[PDB]
């Protein structure tokens, strides 16, 4: 999310109406992942060595 | 001595397919000491 | 009456990469005594 543009002119009178004031929704942003594998063989006939 | 390596042992089975074969493995060796101590007979024919 | 053989079953085959398969089984046979003992009666369309 972020502001709607802020100004340093806010200098109202005392008492005063709300002017339905102002408001800014958030934003979505999305990604995807990514799967990557890594695969190996073996024989167990190398073990009866050292 | 009958020099023994890996003992007979199975991999992952089972993955729901064509499963159920079994298999039986076995390394084995063979070692002989002081090769001037035992003996071998050929059989003979002629000369 | 209802005859079985292989009581249904959950079993993994051989795994390969990510399927993670799986499968039920279930053999099963159907009886019938003095076959001239049951009746069936088809439907038939009339006009």
């Amino acid at each position: 999310d972020a502001l709607a543009s802020v100004d340093g002119n806010n200098a109202h009178v005392e008492g005063s109406r709300a002017e339905d004031g102002e408001m800014k929704p958030t934003v979505i942003k999305s990604n995807v992942t990514q799967i990557l594998r890594k695969v190996v063989r073996v024989s167990d006939t190398a073990n009866t060595t050292a | 001595t009958q020099m023994v390596l890996r003992a007979p042992k199975r991999t992952e089975l089972a993955k729901d397919g064509s499963y159920e074969k079994w298999m039986i493995e076995m390394e084995v060796g063979l070692r002989h000491r002081n090769p001037y101590a035992s003996g071998v007979l050929f059989t003979a024919a002629g000369k």
